């Protein structure tokens, strides 16, 4: 089974959880502020439950409900698969759902100015750095990575 | 062998440094431009991308420089019109008309020696396939530097114990010299037709007085001065002490003294100082795979 | 009547961070005990943190360091998350100071060494903590600082700078109270340089009830020195308490600091002008303009994300193979702006820099300076 958790959102002197996993006996939630809870097994599937709040039989309205053809209107839950592993609930709820900025400095820091050049920060590689159009030839230049090694590429180019 | 063990096992990456320079070149780039920047970007090798084609044709080396000038030198007093306006795509179809090789990272720096010495070629360009970009210029110098650091930790076999002359390794015959009195243009002729590094500088009598390279005919562009190739090799070098081996010393300590001054050959001079043989860094990672 | 998580008991709430409630867990055999962050998935899908919360697992679950609170396991429920953690019983470095007075030099010493190092564990592992004060420095029964709460944190991306304004006023770097575009690291440092400070002093540098008065003063980078400061601490302080973030300290620095250096233990720490894209004078809006019309021109398709920042991709005539890269207009001046062209990593074919710069060449050959 899968650790599920019971929460009842209000205030009480005594709040017990009745449900479908535990043939509908009383099970007392235990309060932080106004946050009565229980973390309980259940199996994949659906699962009906509802609250016995201070001598009273409610649902969570925020919470689906069923109504019975018999007009019992209990909360439900579909405990899905998705819902256990970490990086599956995160993808199924991902699913679910000016001015110019200021030229940072960094950027105006160069490696550039034999073959063997400094180590350049994170933010520079991946950027066009070029050289003034000097007799009808542009010179490009750009450092990027490659696994754990940097390359420094210059190209000379007629315009 | 264990060293060619150490080598089929070894990433082409590992080689590759911490933070690399890589010159690329437009094809339709004006030639001379293209060797000038070779000259101020401190780089003896670029590779070359036709847009047109959208990948790597080619590199151009200082090989390009060394044809250009020969081919197409009329005299000093006149202009070497092709070297001034041409294109490296119009030059290298002329060069060419009678492919790209290229190592993976993920290859293996015996590969990569083999792929040297298979096309007989100094400068292979590393291209990750995956991008397709070109990020390091695969040397001899270079894999002799990082084979040379494991040598000496790992233990010496037979080999580096023996001589040069008993392991026989290199070039002892037809070796192609220049003299004191020979041109630029003859120096030039002769890298042309022989295909070979550098020409030892020979006195009147057959002894090596210097060593004139295909790296001091970059000189040439950076001083703007290939116009006027009639000078002898001898005022050429007087821009910028000479290193040769004996037929005696053993290979582990030509290996160390390569490495040591960090030179592409070394000459076989006898005890009277003429040159008897030549042995290149080509050579020692061919015998050593 | 125990209401468990994994096999803990839950138990009070420590409190509750930048966005869950954290309660204690005592294990049902052993006695053990947790830090259990609980996050209800209604809630941080409420508001847009359910990629940054998948991040913030994705990083604590990859680290291990003495001076970083442990992620030990997540448990999800369909209603809401649990992130089990390490439990340390000293609690706030800041209720510490609080109690007690300041800390004398050598203990003040060991604890920012600690700290520092965690906060270089992050930066060695593209993480950044921003939020980084003794509120959120934990202590342990033997007194080690344990960095907590990556809520605030980010990831650190090749080529990319963060924006957002997050952390404290008081710990918060100029740059981010100015809310400006930043690298990372330094606006951490900055932090790091308050806490030692608090270590130090047992005040803060940069306070005032006149908010206006604590701005000014942060970003003066100004602050009182007491005499009973030595003066190597002093010049660290003042070296990371730049408000240049260029002229600021590193990690790098630091390690390298004369009072760091001291007493410092093993374990913590291991081992021809070019131009940047092109700068037309005009109207910002029309500057822009220039660009739609030109990568129209040119025949590229993109996608306006912001007035300022394009994300434009062209088809390879050859290969076929479609390559992308950004724009984003930088004002540099009151009468200068800036165009940056940033290359945009894909997922055989060509060579994606040649490309890229290709590309780029285009849009400038028909552009302004
Ligand atoms: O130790 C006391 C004691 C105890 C233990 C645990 C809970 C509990 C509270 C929850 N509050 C939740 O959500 C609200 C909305 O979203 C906000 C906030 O918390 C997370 C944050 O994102 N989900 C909760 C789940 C549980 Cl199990 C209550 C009492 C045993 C009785
Ligand atoms: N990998 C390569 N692919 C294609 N051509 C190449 C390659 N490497 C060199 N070349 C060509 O081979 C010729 C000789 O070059 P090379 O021996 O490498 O010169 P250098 O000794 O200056 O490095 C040149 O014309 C050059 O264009
Ligand atoms: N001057 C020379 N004359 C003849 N062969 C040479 C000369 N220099 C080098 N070689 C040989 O040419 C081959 C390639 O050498 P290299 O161009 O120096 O890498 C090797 O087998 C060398 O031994
Ligand atoms: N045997 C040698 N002794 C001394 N200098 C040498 C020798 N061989 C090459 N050089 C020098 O090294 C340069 C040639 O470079 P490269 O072709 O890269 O090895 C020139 O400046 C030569 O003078
Ligand atoms: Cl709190
Ligand atoms: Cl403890
Ligand atoms: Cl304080």
């Amino acid at each position: 089974a899968r650790p599920t958790v019971f929460r009842w959102t209000g205030g009480g002197k005594e709040v017990y959880l009745s449900g479908s996993f535990n043939n509908w006996s009383k099970l007392p939630l235990t309060r932080d502020q106004n946050n009565f809870v229980a973390i309980l097994d259940l199996p994949e599937g659906e699962h009906q439950y509802k609250f016995f709040v201070d001598g009273q039989w409610t649902h969570d309205p925020s919470e689906p409900i069923v109504t019975s053809q018999l007009g019992t209107v209990n909360n439900i839950i579909q405990v899905k698969k998705t819902d256990f592993e970490v990086f599956d609930a995160l993808m199924v709820d991902s699913q679910k759902c000016k001015a110019p900025p200021i030229l940072p400095p960094h950027l105006l820091q160069v490696i550039l100015n034999p073959a063997l050049l400094p180590e350049p920060n994170h933010v520079m590689l991946n950027h066009l750095y070029a050289l003034s159009i000097k007799d009808g030839v542009m010179v490009l230049s750009a450092t990027h990575r490659y696994k754990k090694k940097y390359v420094t590429t210059l190209l000379y180019k007629p315009i | 062998s264990v060293y060619t063990t150490f080598m089929k096992s070894h990433r082409c990456y590992d080689l590759i440094p911490t933070s690399s320079k890589l010159v690329v070149f437009d094809t339709s780039l004006q030639v001379k431009k293209a060797f000038f920047a070779l000259v101020t970007n401190g780089v003896r090798a670029a590779p070359l991308w036709d847009s047109k084609k959208q990948s790597f044709v080619g590199m151009l080396t200082i090989t390009d420089f060394i044809n250009i000038l020969h081919r197409y030198y009329k005299s000093a007093l006149v202009q070497i019109y092709e070297l001034e306006e041409h294109k490296i795509e119009t030059w290298r179809e002329v060069y060419l008309q009678d492919p790209l090789v290229c190592i993976s990272p993920n290859a293996s720096l015996f590969d990569a020696v083999s792929s040297l010495i298979r096309n007989k070629i100094h400068r292979l360009p590393v291209i990750d396939p995956e991008s397709g970009n070109t990020l390091y210029i695969l040397t001899h110098k270079r894999i002799l530097k990082f084979l040379k650091l494991f040598i000496t930790e790992f233990p010496k076999p037979e080999f580096m114990s023996k001589s040069l002359e008993e392991l026989q390794i290199g070039t002892y015959a037809n070796i192609a010299m220049v003299r004191t009195t020979t041109p630029v243009y003859v120096a030039l002729g002769i890298f042309v037709q022989h295909r070979v590094s550098a020409l030892p500088v020979v006195d009147e009598k057959g002894r090596v007085v210097d060593i004139y390279s295909k790296f001091d005919v970059i000189n040439l562009a950076a001083e703007k001065t290939y116009n006027n190739l009639d000078v002898s090799v001898t005022k050429a070098l007087q821009h910028r002490g000479v290193l040769k081996c004996y037929l005696h010393e053993t290979l582990e300590a030509i290996i160390n003294r390569l490495v040591e001054a960090e030179v592409h050959r070394l000459v076989v001079v006898d005890e009277h100082d003429v040159v008897k043989g030549i042995v290149s860094l080509s050579d020692i990672l061919q015998a050593l795979v | 009547g125990r209401v468990k998580i994994g096999h803990y008991i839950l138990g009070d709430t420590l409190g509750v961070g930048t966005f869950g409630k954290v309660k204690v867990g005592k294990h049902e055999l052993t006695g053990h005990k947790v830090a259990v962050k609980i996050l209800n998935r209604q809630k941080i899908r409420s508001l847009d943190v359910v990629g940054k919360i998948r991040r913030e697992i994705q990083n604590l679950k990859l680290f291990r360091h003495p001076h970083i609170i442990k992620l030990y396991q997540v448990i999800s429920t369909p209603s809401d998350i649990f992130m089990v953690m390490e439990y340390v019983s000293g609690g706030e470095l800041f209720d510490y100071i609080c109690k007690n007075g300041r800390l004398d030099e050598k203990e003040s010493r060991r604890l920012f060494q600690q700290i520092l190092s965690g906060v270089d564990y992050c930066h060695r592992h593209m993480v950044v903590h921003r939020d980084l004060k003794p509120e959120n420095v934990l202590l342990d029964a033997h007194m080690n600082a344990k960095i907590a709460d990556f809520g605030l944190s980010n990831m650190m991306s090749d080529g990319e700078f963060l924006r957002t304004s997050c952390g404290s006023p008081n710990y918060a770097a100029p740059e981010v109270i100015s809310g400006r575009l930043y690298a990372g690291p330094e606006v951490d440092i900055w932090s790091s340089g308050v806490i030692l400070y608090a270590l130090l002093c047992g005040t803060l540098p940069f306070d005032d009830d006149h908010v206006p008065t604590l701005f000014k003063k942060i970003c003066d980078g100004i602050f009182y020195t007491p005499q009973y400061l030595n003066p190597s601490v002093i010049s660290l302080l003042k070296h990371m308490l730049q408000v240049d973030p260029m002229k600021r300290a590193t990690i790098k620095d630091i390690r390298e600091h004369e009072w760091f250096k001291q007493d410092l233990p093993k374990y913590l720490f291991p081992e021809a002008k070019w131009h940047l894209g092109i700068r037309s004078q005009s109207r910002p809006n029309d500057i822009m303009a220039e660009v739609c019309r030109a990568i129209k021109q040119l025949d590229y398709e993109w996608k306006v994300v912001n007035p300022y920042y394009l994300r434009v991709r062209r088809k390879n005539p050859v290969t076929s193979t479609f390559s992308k890269m950004s724009l984003q207009l930088y004002q540099v001046d009151s009468r200068t702006y800036l165009l940056d062209f940033r290359s945009i990593d894909d997922e055989r074919p060509g060579s994606h820099t040649i490309e890229f710069f290709e590309m780029c060449a285009n849009l400038i050959k028909i552009l302004a300076q």
